[PDB]
């Protein structure tokens, strides 16, 4: 089990066997989750070709970093962003910490960089769970791999 | 079914030997065997319903532009190139938008997704060089294999987008008029496909129209802010190019802090002593000068100047007419620029008049149109009601004026005027200009009385130093 | 209804984003306006009581009106504060400490009761909010919070802990609803 495996195909795919398969749970409506997509609004929004997302330097700026900055700003609840790798996070938020003084997001988030530590990873936690929109699971970045999938 | 069907060019017209008898045209008109103009070729939605179809066995195989890259236009502008991917030929033909907003743009744009063997037509080598300017971005080896192609030269695959080429008839090195047998359209004399009109307003004139109605002329696409001149000629251009796709553009789209809001108004001024007499008297072209120079309305225009100079506002006057735009100019001894004001002492005025606070007011002729980067202000005064065009005065305006700073998202920040002499034949010009502007969504509005200019010191004080103008004005 | 009395400090958020149109205009029009239909339904269903006004504005605390039994400061308070608007950040704790000290003078009888009208996120105040809210459950002054479209745990806490009243607000409508249940007395 997994919670969710509806499709069923890549487990009997990755077991090279066919388990005996079973539903066993009464689940809730759809209307307490949403699920959205983002890739721009008119018809000039194309920076985003991604043929080489991690050297794009327009594309980053555009809607990776400007949609977080109007999403996070006008939606001012505790939100966590992840993302693909530690550089893309680097790039994106120019952060009190800067990689270059060229990157393109104004605003207080937290940071979850290597060398997390336990009891660091928590005083994070404890500020997101308190108040702001700042803390681990808050308004924070993180890589999608990383330690913060464990949760609280 | 069609599979066989030939179709042959004769002085300007296309007959079909043993045809599939298509709708809407005559039969047996002199054969058997249908015949029409080149120009309605156009006509692709009456096949197109009927569910009739055609083949072009004329072709020539030859290579093409491919342009690649793009570029982001105004959120409208991306809207009516999306419209003409979703229309097609069929169902296009022109766009219309002011001349200081991306028309050039537009254009490449046009031409890099319609994307054939192109011949673009301007008014203006000045336009091709704003062109080529536009187009560097999509530009093969940057510039290595950019030509200009008119009456000194031609070179190489491209240039102001593709090769660019003026209007012109003079005589044999006047490029599009003398070449329009020579180079053309894919279907019959076949070595290119595609027309690019810039400023399209200039090929519906009587002998203009034949560079168009000689050929099938297989896309095209034209773009404007004139449209047309006073006597409306409009429904011709529908048959000539195409229909039109986009007109709108309106400012009440662009407000909080993106253009201006323009606050509208026409005057009408009384008339003085003496000077109706004359113009009643008078039939001759002297009498556009009794109405333009009426004291009463130059007081008016002097009354204007002066409350929004003490505003420290940008105002820019137009001014028809040499002599109307010197005898308002050096009384009001402001500068004024016209065809015979150099290089040097224009650029010298245009300068001053954005970057000094000092050079706040300057009066301009016929030559900012249909090109003369005109500068930014805030204030425009017509001293006359012209015969240039109404949708020429709304280009002017559109081109020109801009938001005054603190108030960028307010009702009005920018005002134009246009002056009137009443009991004159200036008047005629207003039920027509007024339903334009208001169909072009502007606030418009009519003054006719100023009690506060009998307040203050202004010109023609007397009727002595009226009579002073009126001999002048009749020798 | 007559049979004891009661002392509230009404605390009003004051913060930049109070200004914004999601609720009339600009939430503190709506608030404000339906706050003085308050008052007077409040004092009208209580005759013997005080009420108190507070806000939280520019990152600190400012007195609107002193504690009274007069109806008529506060409408007056409430219509003379439209017009100075909001701007900056919260100061919560500067503001439960004004209202406890005058809250704690209060007798064995009467409640002792703070109404927060809440559109922030956190507050500016450095102080340790945790030993004031243990000091106002000993002091028995009551907190709620009526927030907009917010449920950030320290002021949630802070409600639950004082008495048991953190409610959300999404309508004009909902907040008449909202401000009409504490107009309801307390047992005695």
């Amino acid at each position: 089990t997994s919670g969710t495996l509806s499709p069923l195909d890549i487990y009997p795919k990755i077991l090279d066997f066919h388990p005996v398969t079973m539903a066993t749970f009464t689940m809730t409506l759809a209307r307490v989750c949403l699920c959205p997509m983002i890739i721009g609004r008119g018809n000039d929004q194309v920076a985003i070709s991604s043929k080489f997302e991690t050297r794009e330097d327009i594309a980053v700026i555009r809607n990776y970093g400007n949609l977080l900055l109007e999403m996070s700003a006008v939606v001012p609840d505790g939100i966590v962003a992840f993302f693909t790798s530690y550089q893309y996070m680097e790039s994106t938020v120019a952060s009190w910490y800067e990689q270059g003084i060229l990157e393109n997001i104004q605003r207080n988030k937290l940071l979850f960089i290597e060398t997390q530590d336990g009891a660091e990873t928590s005083v994070a936690l404890e500020k997101y769970q308190e108040a702001c929109e700042n803390g681990r699971g808050a308004i924070l970045l993180s890589v999608a791999r990383g330690k913060v999938s464990e949760g609280i | 079914i069609p599979m066989d069907l030939f179709d042959f060019y004769e002085q300007m017209d296309k007959d079909e030997e043993e045809e599939e008898e298509t709708q809407t045209v005559s039969f047996e008109v002199k054969q058997e065997m249908i015949e029409e103009l080149q120009k309605r070729c156009i006509h692709l939605e009456y096949p197109l319903l009927a569910e009739y179809d055609f083949r072009n066995d004329s072709v020539n195989p030859d290579i093409n532009i491919d342009l690649k890259p793009t570029a982001v236009l105004r959120p409208y502008q991306e809207k009516s190139l999306r419209k003409m991917f979703g229309n097609g030929r069929a169902r296009s033909g022109v766009i219309v938008l002011p001349c200081g907003a991306g028309k050039s743009l537009v254009g490449v744009t046009a031409a890099c997704t319609v994307r054939k063997r192109c011949l673009v037509l301007g008014n203006s080598a000045v336009s091709v060089e704003q062109w080529k300017a536009q187009f560097k971005m999509w530009s093969t080896i940057d510039d290595s294999q950019i030509c200009r192609f008119t009456s000194d030269a031609k070179d190489k695959p491209i240039g102001c987008s593709v090769a660019i080429s003026t209007y012109s008839m003079l005589g044999h090195t006047t490029k599009r008029s003398w070449e329009a047998e020579r180079v053309m359209e894919w279907l019959k004399t076949q070595e290119w496909g595609l027309m690019i009109l810039d400023e399209v307003h200039t090929i519906p004139a009587k002998m203009f129209r034949r560079v168009l109605t000689i050929v099938q002329a297989h896309c095209k696409l034209g773009l404007t802010a004139t449209l047309v001149r006073e006597d409306d000629k409009i429904v011709d251009l529908n048959f000539l190019i195409g229909p039109k796709l986009y007109e709108a553009n309106w400012m009440e789209l662009q407000n909080n802090g993106y253009i201006a809001k323009v606050q509208c108004a026409e005057v009408w001024c009384p008339m003085s002593p003496e000077f109706y007499r004359e113009y009643v008297a008078i039939k001759t072209k002297k009498r556009i000068l009794l109405y333009t120079m009426n004291p009463n309305k130059f007081r008016a225009c002097q009354f204007l100047i002066k409350f929004h100079e003490r505003r420290n506002d940008k105002i820019i006057v137009f001014a028809d007419n040499v002599f109307a735009l010197k005898e308002y100019a050096i009384r009001l001894n402001k500068p004024y620029i016209y065809g015979p004001t150099s290089q040097g002492e224009r650029m010298q005025i245009l300068q001053n008049f954005k970057h000094n606070p000092k050079i706040n007011t300057i009066f301009i002729s016929k030559v900012g149109d249909t090109s003369f980067d005109l500068p930014e202000a805030n204030v425009l005064i017509q001293i006359s009601s012209h015969g240039g065009s109404r949708r020429q005065e709304a280009q002017r305006l559109g081109r020109v004026l801009r938001a005054k700073k603190g108030m960028v998202a307010e009702e009005y920040n920018a005002f134009f005027y246009s002056l009137v002499s009443q009991d004159t034949q200036e008047m005629a010009y207003s039920t027509k200009r007024q339903r334009f502007l208001v169909d072009q969504g502007y606030s418009f509005k009519v003054i006719t009385k100023l009690a506060g200019m009998e307040e203050e010191d202004l010109a023609f004080s007397t009727k002595e130093e009226q009579q002073q103008l009126l001999q002048k004005v009749l020798a | 209804r007559l049979g004891m009395m009661r002392h509230l400090y009404v605390v009003v958020d004051g913060s930049r984003t109070m200004e914004d149109q999601d609720l009339k205009p600009n939430r503190l029009t709506c608030t404000l306006k339906l706050l003085e239909y308050f008052v007077e339904e409040y004092f009208d269903q209580n005759p013997i009581s005080q009420i108190g006004i507070i806000v939280t504005k520019s990152k600190r605390a400012e007195k609107l009106t002193e504690l009274s039994g007069n109806p008529r400061k506060h409408i007056t308070s409430l219509k003379k504060a439209v017009d100075m608007t909001c701007h900056g950040e919260p100061s919560l704790y500067n503001s439960l400490s004004i209202a406890m000290q005058t809250l704690k003078h209060m007798p064995g009888h009467t409640s002792r009761e703070v109404l927060i009208i809440f559109s922030s996120l956190t507050t500016c105040d450095p102080s340790n909010i945790y030993d004031l809210i243990k000091t106002l459950k000993a002091a028995k002054i009551r907190v709620s919070v009526i927030g907009l479209s917010a449920e950030v745990r320290v002021c949630t806490v802070l409600a639950r802990e004082t008495g048991g009243t953190y409610h959300v607000i999404l309508d004009e409508s909902h907040y008449k609803e909202l401000l009409t249940h504490h107009v309801s007395p307390p047992p005695a």
